[PDB]
Parts: C-alpha cells; structure tokens; sequence
C-alpha cells in the first residue's frame, strides 16, 4: 500500500571518516565480515538380501 | 529552529580517577554553529548530522558564547 | 456529451492593435513569459568494512 | 531569526475603482522564503535586502502558506 517502503542508504561522511577511535571518538566499530566453514559427514549404511 | 543541519554528540563517561567521573553529555547543536566552534577531540563520543536535533539539549543557530562555554565544559570533572 | 465543448482562438485586431495603453485604452496588459533556473545538490555518502 | 536575509516589500496604494484601495502594506520576508516563492509584480513596491526585519511584519523561514498567502493579497480590494 505504500506506507512503509523499502530503502537503503549509505554513511554520513562524518561518521565514516572517524570509524573505530579516530579523533578521539569511542564505541562506534566498523562493521566486519567472517566466514564460517562448517562441515558434513555421511556414512555408508549396507544392504543386503539372501537366497 | 536552527531550518539547516544539527550535527549531534554523544559523549560516553568514563572514570577519570579514583571515585571521579568525566559525565556523559547527549547535546545536538546547529550545523553552522557546530563548524565554527566545535573543540570535539579525545571526548570519547561519536557525531551524526539530521535535519532535526537528535538529543535533548540543544543549541541553536545563535548561542555562541553559551555553546562555547558547553563545548570545553565536556571536560568537566565531577565526583 | 458536447455540452462543453474545447475551443482555443485569437484576439480581435480591435483589442489587439490597442494593447496595453494605446489610443487611450487601459486595463489591458499584454501576456509575458519568463524562465525559471533553479538547481539541485547532492553529497557522496561513504561505506566501509572490516575483517 | 531567518539569519540569512529578509527582502522587504513596501507597497504603494492606489485608488482601484470609485472610493475603494488596493492597500499598500510594508513587510518583511526572509529571504530564502522569499526567493522560492514571490509574487510581486505590478504591485507598485520597493523592494531592498537587509540584515535584520526593517518592517514590523516579518515572515520567517518557515512560513510558506501563511506569506504566499500574504503575498497575493497586496492586491487586497477593499470598499
């Protein structure tokens, strides 16, 4: 309906510029990004039938 | 209203010394004022600009010397 | 339905001729027409990671 | 304060039609207001900037539809 839309916006260059105590300001980290890697393990079940 | 910019600071306490604090002062101040006199440097604070002021305390187009005796007075030392 | 019907025509060489002021006539300004130039400004926003 | 600038507007009356006025009004118009919207043309004015309202009615940043209200009535008929 238009009422609450979608955006995205970017940094204030002010706030950017001095990220992570810079000028002495506190409390305010960069964003940062990992990665994971997990792992699977599968086992072989048998089968079998006789005569 | 200051129709222009407010660029607000956030300043976080800390503990200066023994059973001493340096307080925390949430101020938003007019953009044009905020350029011209600004002495923010080792505050331990953080700054965003909006259109209308964020905090409480605010400090408009014209202050000044009421702005600038608040703007060292984030030194203040307290117990 | 035709009632009211779309139209657009000239002026009469009579109020024509005597436009804005001549032979004594007053009241009747020509039309005019100006320009406007007014402008935009737009400002870079930063963005920034970490790892 | 606009604290930019305020052009103000003196206009002139005139007899209109038999015994009535278009009412000549001095005002004042912050100047960021008044060079997004003014109508004045025609209106026999004087107009010149200046730093602080030099007529007692002042129009300030934010008016808008209270002074383009006021700017189309300078041409006000009144018996």
């Amino acid at each position: 309906a238009g009422a609450l839309v979608e955006i995205a916006e970017g940094m204030a260059t002010s706030i950017a510029e001095l990220q992570e105590g810079f000028n002495g300001s506190t409390d305010n980290p960069w964003n940062e990004m990992g990665f994971r890697i997990d792992k699977q393990v599968i086992e072989a079940k048998s089968r079998q039938l006789k005569a | 209203a200051s129709a222009r910019g407010y660029v607000n600071i956030k300043t976080f306490e800390q503990k200066l010394d023994g059973n001493k604090k340096i307080e925390g002062k949430e101020v938003s101040v007019a953009f044009p004022l905020y350029s011209d006199v600004h002495k923010i440097s080792g505050a331990h604070y953080q700054t965003f600009p909006s259109e209308k002021a964020a905090y409480s305390t605010v400090y408009e187009e014209n202050q000044r010397t009421e702005w600038i005796a608040a703007n060292e007075d984030l030194w203040k030392v307290t117990g």
